[PDB]
Parts: structure tokens; C-alpha cells; sequence
């Protein structure tokens, strides 16, 4: 079964 | 002026990196859990884990190339976990969803420990 | 049950790229008629055909610092190298034929076919 | 500015 996630999934790294 | 976006330009590099992985180019770090290691590259490990991004950063840890977790942690779902970071894709299987959660709550990767949530 | 996260790999590359910019783990310089540029090799070999050889010859694959023709322009590569690292390619009239010689010597045929396009 | 979505691969692949 395969399900779609569409939010962030890794934190961001920042500049 | 123009700007062109590839839409699956990021999707290819992952593929990409997980083909080098595979092969061993390029790796830089060997994670020892428990009876089991698994070679990476750090820069990929820093882009998906908390815990990693913190440890290489560290100007005296940088440099380390191998790195031992916590006696507790548990290796299937520590090498799941890898394979995310490499492919997008969380493999759940009933019997290590439980691992898998709190592996990710250690490495520092909180959208996944969100996602797990929802498979109990 | 497999959980597809639609926009992982691009967070993967914006963070890559947050690396270079702050100088994260980088391990190699391209020098480009003395312009400099940094990068990881990595990426440089999942993106380019050229530096993918390079960085598997070993003859130049431990080298620090790694000289390109000196025919190849510094602006193209600096709009190629951005390319690798955003997926974002900013063309100009007055680069273009510049940015497309580039992506040629690099071996990246597939951003030299989008070029065209544009002629 | 014109901005235009590819949606072919970008780059080569790297063997396993
Ligand atoms: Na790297
Ligand atoms: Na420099």
C-alpha cells in the first residue's frame, strides 16, 4: 500500500 | 529572461547519491549499530537528521568516521531510516513500526516520527 | 505500507545546498580561469558525466582543487553549478550559447536539449 | 520573468 505525503519531511537546514 | 525548473532534478540527484552509496563512492562515515554498520555520506545525513546535522558540525567531531549509536538503538529500523533519507520512501511493516518511531525520535527527525504516529 | 514523501528529495537538495553556502563538508574547488567555486563532490558527480569521471580517475580523485579548460567561462559554470544544487536554469540572451558550451564540457546533455529551445 | 517547468529527467544516471 502506498500513500502520498506532501509536507516537509526533514528538518531545513538554515542559511 | 528565462528560468527553467526540473521538476524531478532533485529526485534524480537522490537517485543518484543512493547509486554512489551503493557502490561505496564517496562515503565518508560508517554508523555502527550494534552487530550491524551501514556506510553514508555525512552531508546526506546531516540534511534529514537532526542528530547528525549537530555532530558534524561540531568542530571537533567532524572529522570522526565512525560513529556508534546508542546500545538501544534498533539496526532494522535505523537501515529503514538510511533508505528514506537515500530514497524518499518509509518502508512500515507492522512488526518494526514501533522501532522505526522511536529511531526517529533519537536520530532527530521529527516529520517522520509524525508520519509513524499514524500507523500506531 | 510505503509512505511516498512527494517533496523529500527537493528538501534534501535545498539543504545541500544551505551545506555549501556555509561551506559544510565541501571537498573540492573548481577553478574556472581563476575563479574559484566550491563544492561536494557528490553532487558534482551525481550531476555531470565530466565530474563523475574525474572524481573516479584515479589519477585526480583525491585533488583538492580541480582546473577546467581554460576556454570554459566562469559565468556559465557558476549558472550550471547553481543549476545542480536548486534545479532552477537562468537563462539570458547573453549568456545562453555560454551556458549551453558549458553544460556541453561538463556532459550534462540533457540541460544542453532545453537550451535549444530557446535559440 | 518566464518561468517553464521540465519535466524530463535532468541529468545522467549513475549505474547500479
Ligand atoms: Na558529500
Ligand atoms: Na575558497
Amino acid at each position: 500500500t502506498t500513500i502520498k505525503e506532501m509536507g516537509r519531511s526533514i528538518h531545513e537546514i538554515p542559511r | 529572461d528565462s528560468q527553467i525548473q526540473f521538476t524531478r532534478h532533485a529526485s534524480d540527484v537522490l537517485l543518484n547519491l543512493n547509486r554512489l552509496r551503493s557502490r561505496d563512492i564517496l562515503t565518508d562515515v560508517v554508523i555502527v549499530v550494534s552487530r550491524e554498520q551501514f556506510r553514508a555520506h555525512k552531508t546526506v545525513l546531516m540534511a534529514c537528521s537532526g542528530l547528525f546535522y549537530s555532530i558534524f558540525t561540531d568542530q571537533l567531531k567532524r572529522n570522526l568516521s565512525v560513529i556508534n549509536l546508542d546500545p538501544e538503538i534498533n539496526p532494522e529500523g535505523f537501515n529503514i531510516l538510511l533508505d528514506f533519507m537515500y530514497t524518499s520512501r518509509l518502508n512500515l511493516r507492522e512488526g518494526n513500526i514501533m522501532a522505526v518511531m522511536a529511531t526517529a525520535m533519537y536520530l532527530q527527525m521529527e516529520h517522520v516520527v509524525d508520519t509513524c504516529r499514524k500507523f500506531i
